[PDB]
DNA sequence: TTAAGCAATTCGTAATCATGGTCATAG
DNA sequence: CTATGACCATGATTACGAATTGC
């Protein structure tokens, strides 16, 4: 998306389309749209004002409804206090939900774990490595089923998988640091792509605190 | 009831064959005066007017007006089942939507088939009466080869007629050429002119209004200022055959 | 529609409706990152459907025809033989199919400007020379084919009234004109084609006399 | 003309002679002038001095889908 | 200014039927001698020479050695437009660079009067030798299309032994091996082989199926060969001049 | 200076192959 | 005038590339 941004120091700017835009995967994004899914509603414009003054206050009253419905959107989506709420999490500034991604927020927060044990950050920067293999799926029985089938899943897979095996950046061991030394059991695991991780027995990583507090 | 019978069934397969590529449904409006027909072609531009008059089939019967609803495509493939001497009869009910057509072999061997028909929800439209201005009588097979030898090289063609004869004239990416023509008993080219026209038309649809050659020896150009030109071809006692199409702008 | 150079890739019919300006306004036109709509008009092009896409607010206010065989066998089939055949087997594509057959023979719809209004029998559809609606044959059937089709007017009476009156609760006022020409609304262009169905079923009727003086 | 057109889309917008967006012009100078609300006698005598021209004798949006 | 006449004119028609599946293109010189053309094949294997002497006209006007570029297969479509006892009249202006057909009719109420536009042309042109030919043979033109082209069904390219008693045209296929054998016959339908020493050569079968797209085009066809030279085809245009499609050998 | 990830079902669009139909030429 | 052959196109089917949603 490509936007234009006019300057003011001190002040704060909700567009609320660009709100709309960001979170919310409609059918059209115009205001009659949007306010008939979330509450439920030129050229003859320039012949009421060339009018009388009933035209021209007809012309007014249908404005004033017009600046109002975002405020309306605004209360009663909870845009604000969610806004309010994820810049206390993060550690980002308000006006960074609007303009920016997904990264300053874990840089801010990795860099605010990072003070804690002093480690510095390094630069590394590549153009490219190569893709790795994603998720399996299983092969259906296909059909029409009229016995009852049952689900169960895993709960915040992925952060927890994280979580309760050590993995993290601070943690990584390299392919030659475990030689020479020969203590392979409860100091460290070994993953199906085939890297070795140390234990919690040693370090704590960085990565599995940032998850929990995100998780509780 | 209707029945119908006619001796030459050659008239019936070249009026078959003159429509089953431009028209795809058709409804026959039978009447007690005949057999009668309007369409419009596919594109929405040309327009179809059929009609055999009620004395020329030599054994005819009809009790109530009747609205048959004919794929012509199938209609067209039953009657190359026919030779060029049968004897053609028709046979309806007026309670059914299927029609039977008996072919009598003029020596041993007779044929009969039945085809289903459809109900369709077309509108009819017509044309009114007046005078066009410029009136060709020609001959079918120069008209023809006109048309056929003009199309290679463009689309268009511009009729140019004047107080001796008429002028045919056509361009293209090959270069341009006319054909003139002038008055001078069939193979004449009667020209009657009050005001001279010239117009244009395309090829495509001409070329299509020139497959039913085999139905008489001369050919009716009918003109005017800015009407659709009148193409009229007339079957002999049974009645005539008429395509319209508009001028461009 | 997306960045502009994939699109330069291969020709899509979005594409091809929103960099065809208008004649009316080359200042108001789909830009990178929204939602173009259109609808599929016929015609003879079918080595595109590029060719056939058009605005919404373009084809009402010009009236072009609807591809209903478009609509029909590329829109609506093939998700329907997803669903309707796992309960059943190949005879069911054919009970669909036969279900099309049944119902696919009712159809309704330069030169064309040169109708001659030729009138039409109300029975049985012949093309005849004089105003009177019914057929010589089917005239004792009158009384039963005039029963037929006050139905109809009936309930084309009771839909334009409860659309036209809608308009007058959703603007606010019953003393004053509606303007709302709302394209995402489903009342706009709905109440539009009733005054027409109504201005042609009260044409036909009065093919049939008159039931009574009205100058006494 | 150019000064008589903007009269009678002055006469449109009164609100005091109707809600007129349906009709044409002068059965609303009509209606306005049976009840007698207050017609002036100038909007009557532009639709007398002109055929029928359908920028006259037609109301403001008559063009407009509503 | 260039003005001509041809009554008997489909003989126009059919020499550029005979010359468009060939070549693409040709050199039209237009001398104070009449019509000719010099022009190579596109495959650098063969030659057409046209010759038409003013003497095989009706009516001629030339003022100037024109030296103008015809595209041949649109001028065969537009030449496919004119009936064959329909006159063939040609017009051409030295400044206006285009061709103004005129086809009369033989009962003269169709008139067709057509123009094709010019584009340029830098052909290349060599000159043919002059020799001995050690086989020169009279033909029947068809009975020779029609052996040629029932050679055209076993194999692709053609040995030719021309001697004294007999010709042998042989062949081989995919299906085996065949060869036809012809002699003298002891005006239009006799034959003659004219030989001095008898010789044996390779040819290409797919270039006589070309040269006999003149096959109408004269009373007799000749055949003039001899060692490792251009075979010589000559359809000689009745009271015209000639036509000669030069072959160079193969190897 | 600036940007979470991948697996896809699915349908459309384009290209290639097959099949017939029409026209022209030859007997 | 009729039959056969060739060309040409047209239609249908299959395979690949692209908007959106499931994770
Ligand atoms: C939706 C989504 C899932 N995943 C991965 C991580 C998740 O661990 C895994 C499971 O998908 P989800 O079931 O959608 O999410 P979740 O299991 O983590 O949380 P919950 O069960 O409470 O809904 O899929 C992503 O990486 N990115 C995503 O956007
Ligand atoms: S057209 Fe629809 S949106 Fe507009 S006023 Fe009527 S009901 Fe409301
Ligand atoms: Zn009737």
């Amino acid at each position: 998306r490509d936007t234009k941004v006019v300057s003011m120091v001190g002040r704060v700017q909700m567009d609320m389309l660009q709100v709309l835009l960001r979170e919310y995967k409609l059918r059209s994004y115009t205001l009659n749209a949007v306010s008939f899914h979330f509450l439920g509603e030129h050229s003859i414009i320039t012949d009421l004002q060339n009018g009388n003054d009933q035209t021209r206050r007809r012309l007014a009253v249908y404005c004033l409804k017009d600046a109002y419905l975002p405020l309306r959107l605004l209360e009663r989506l909870m845009v604000l206090v969610n806004a309010v709420e994820m810049a206390r999490v993060t550690g980002v500034p308000l006006s960074y939900l609007l303009s920016r991604g997904q990264q300053v927020k874990v840089v801010s927060q990795l860099l605010r774990q990072a003070m804690h044990e002093g480690l510095l950050m390094p630069v590394v920067k590549s153009e490219g490595g190569e893709d790795y293999t994603g998720a399996t799926v299983i092969e259906p029985l296909k059909g029409y089923y009229d016995v009852p089938i049952a689900t169960l899943d895993f709960s915040s897979l992925y952060p927890s998988i994280m979580m309760a095996h050590n993995l993290c950046y601070t943690t990584l061991l390299r392919p030659g640091t475990a030689q020479k030394l020969g203590l392979t059991e409860d100091q460290f695991i070994r993953t199906p792509t085939g890297d070795e991780f140390v234990k919690t027995s040693v370090r704590k990583g960085l990565l599995p605190q940032i998850l929990e507090n995100l998780l509780s | 009831m209707f029945e119908a019978r006619l001796v030459q069934g050659s008239i019936l397969k070249k009026v078959l064959e003159a429509l089953k590529d431009l028209i795809n449904e058709a409804c026959w409006d039978i009447s007690s005066s005949g057999v009668n027909l309007q369409s419009m072609d596919s594109s929405h531009v040309s327009l179809v007017q059929l009609t055999l008059r009620s004395e020329g089939f030599d054994t005819y019967r009809c009790d109530r007006n009747l609205a048959m609803g004919v794929n012509l495509t199938s209609m067209s493939k039953i009657l190359k089942c026919a030779g060029n001497e049968d004897i053609i009869t028709l046979r309806a009910e007026d309670n059914a939507d299927t029609l039977a057509l008996v072919f009598e072999a003029p020596n041993e061997k007779v044929s009969d088939y039945e085809m289903k028909l459809m109900d369709l929800d077309v509108e009819q439209l017509g044309i009114p009466e007046q005078e066009y201005s410029c009136v060709v009588k020609m001959p079918s097979g120069e008209f023809a080869r006109i048309c056929r030898d003009l199309s290679h090289i463009g689309d268009a063609v511009v009729i140019s007629c004047a107080k001796d004869g008429v002028k045919f004239s056509a361009s293209g990416e090959l270069g341009n050429g006319n054909i003139k023509l002038s008055q001078t008993e069939e193979e004449a080219v009667t020209i009657e002119m009050n005001e001279p026209v010239q117009l244009t038309f395309a090829l495509r649809y001409l070329n299509f209004f020139t497959k039913a050659t085999p139905l008489s020896s001369t050919v009716t150009l009918s003109m005017s200022a800015d009407v659709p030109l009148v193409v009229e071809y007339k079957i002999a006692d049974m009645g005539h055959l008429k395509y319209y199409l508009a001028p461009k702008i | 529609l997306t960045r502009a150079a994939s699109d330069y890739a291969g020709k899509q019919a979005h594409v091809e409706l929103a960099e065809r300006m208008r004649k009316r306004d080359p200042g108001s036109a789909p830009s990178l990152g929204d939602r173009v709509p259109y609808v599929i008009i016929s015609a003879a092009k079918g080595v595109a459907a590029y060719m056939k896409s058009e605005d919404p607010l373009f084809v009402l206010e010009h009236s072009l025809p609807i591809d209903t065989q478009y609509y029909l066998e590329q829109q609506l089939a093939k998700p329907l033989l997803r669903i309707f055949e796992p309960i059943l087997g190949e005879g069911r594509a054919e009970a669909v199919l036969l279900r099309g057959d049944h119902t696919r023979c009712k159809t309704v719809l330069g030169l064309l400007a040169f109708a001659k209004r030729r009138n039409c029998c109300i029975g049985c559809r012949t093309v005849l020379s004089h105003q009177g609606a019914v057929c010589e044959f089917c005239q004792p059937r009158e009384s039963e084919l005039y029963q037929k089709e006050v139905s109809h007017l009936n309930a084309l009476e009771e839909r334009f009234s409860r659309l036209w009156t809608q308009c007058q609760r959703c603007q606010g006022s019953l003393h004053e004109d509606v303007i709302c020409t709302s394209r995402d609304c489903p009342i706009f262009y709905m109440r539009k084609k009733v005054r027409k169905d109504l201005e042609d079923q009260e044409q036909l009727l009065r093919r049939f006399g008159p039931p009574g003086p009205e100058a006494w | 003309e150019e000064a008589e057109l903007e009269l009678l889309r002055q006469f449109d917008l009164a609100w005091q002679y109707g809600p007129c967006t349906g009709i044409t012009r002068l059965q609303r100078w009509c209606r306005a002038k049976q009840m007698g609300l207050e017609p002036p006698p100038e909007v009557w005598q532009v639709l007398k001095t002109h055929p029928g021209d359908p920028r006259f004798q037609c109301s403001l949006w008559h063009l407009y889908p509503l």
